[PDB]
């Protein structure tokens, strides 16, 4: 009779480079048909057992008459999002499966501080811009282990933020600063930025 | 072409696909309000048989909606199955 879904599409979380499979199960499909739509950019992916998109990483598979599979190989971060399995009943029936594509942190040297020099008592902002999914946290600490000095100024052994803002610099504050970028997706990364303070 | 098509209730609407078909890629129509897949090439997915995809020799496609009703008004999108897609919208106005 009227086709219906068996369970719900299971949602997946993979690092980039892995393969994602979304299974859409239907009972009594009859003469109806199953289509796939990528929801983020409303792109038709497949219709029945045929792939529509010329994206060569995406395919569809059908063995058990009830289960319709969407496969995305070598997951890219832009594949993240939800995927609609449509049954052409009237009114339409649909389920959605979602892909979380995790990306490990990466610090961009172009948009991040290189070794810099400042005159004593001047200001100096160190900055590490980071990419990743989830968006990576950025932590600033001194390689030698001394506490950084920022407004309460006060002594902290770590600062969370992309831009470490140092002002009224004194001679003690010269040396190597680490910015660590992490998002619980391994591996965390760090950039080593060296600050020199002239008299 | 045009992104605004006006059609009297009860007459056939012809929605231009304002994007050119490239090579052997497919041409598909979707309804934007619900994401409902309508046509893929000449295959009609939606059960409503007033919907028809017309393939022209010069690679410019058309979505025909026979006997337009008020409920048909809204935005439609033509898309060519490159990755990323090439797409163009059409507002159908019913009068
Ligand atoms: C995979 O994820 C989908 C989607 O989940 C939701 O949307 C995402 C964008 C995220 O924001 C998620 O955090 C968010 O929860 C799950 O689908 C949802 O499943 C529930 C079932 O618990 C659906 O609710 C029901 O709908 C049925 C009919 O379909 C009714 O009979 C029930 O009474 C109940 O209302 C809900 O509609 C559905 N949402 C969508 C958009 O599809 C899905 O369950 C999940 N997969 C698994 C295996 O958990």
């Amino acid at each position: 009779p009227d086709p219906e879904f068996i369970g719900f599409i299971n949602n997946v979380t993979y690092p980039a480079g892995r393969e994602a499979i979304l299974a859409c199960s239907v009972r009594n499909l009859g003469k109806n048909k199953v289509g796939w739509l990528r929801a983020s950019d409303q792109t038709v992916l497949a219709l029945q057992g045929r792939v529509v998109t010329h994206n060569a990483r995406i395919s569809v598979m059908h063995q058990d008459m009830h289960t319709w599979k969407l496969k995305i190989s070598k997951l890219r971060e832009s594949d993240r999002g939800c995927y609609m399995c449509q049954i052409n009943t009237s009114p339409m029936k649909k389920q959605v499966g979602c892909i979380d594509v995790q990306v490990p942190p990466d610090i961009i040297n172009e948009e991040s501080s290189a070794d810099l020099a400042v005159q004593e008592g001047e200001d100096a902002t160190l900055t590490c811009k980071a990419t990743g999914n989830p968006q990576p946290r950025v932590t600033w600490r001194r390689e030698d282990g001394e506490m950084i000095l920022i407004r309460k100024l006060m002594k902290v052994e770590s600062y969370n933020g992309s831009s470490l803002r140092l002002l009224r610099l004194e001679r003690r504050q010269m040396g190597a600063y680490l910015c660590i970028a992490s998002n619980d997706v391994p591996p965390a990364v760090s950039k080593r930025v060296s600050l020199s303070v002239h008299h | 072409a045009t992104s605004n098509v006006t059609t009297q209730i009860g007459t056939h609407a012809y929605l231009p696909c304002r994007v050119k078909q490239l090579g052997n890629k497919s041409v598909s129509w979707i309804r934007l309000r619900d994401g409902h897949i309508l046509t893929v090439d000449r295959a009609v997915f939606i059960a409503d048989q007033r919907f028809l995809a017309i393939k022209q020799p010069d690679k410019y496609w058309t979505l025909q909606i026979k006997y337009v009703q008020a409920r048909d008004a809204g935005s439609y999108e033509c898309q060519v199955s490159t990755e990323p897609k090439v797409s163009a919208r059409v507002q159908l106005q019913v009068v």
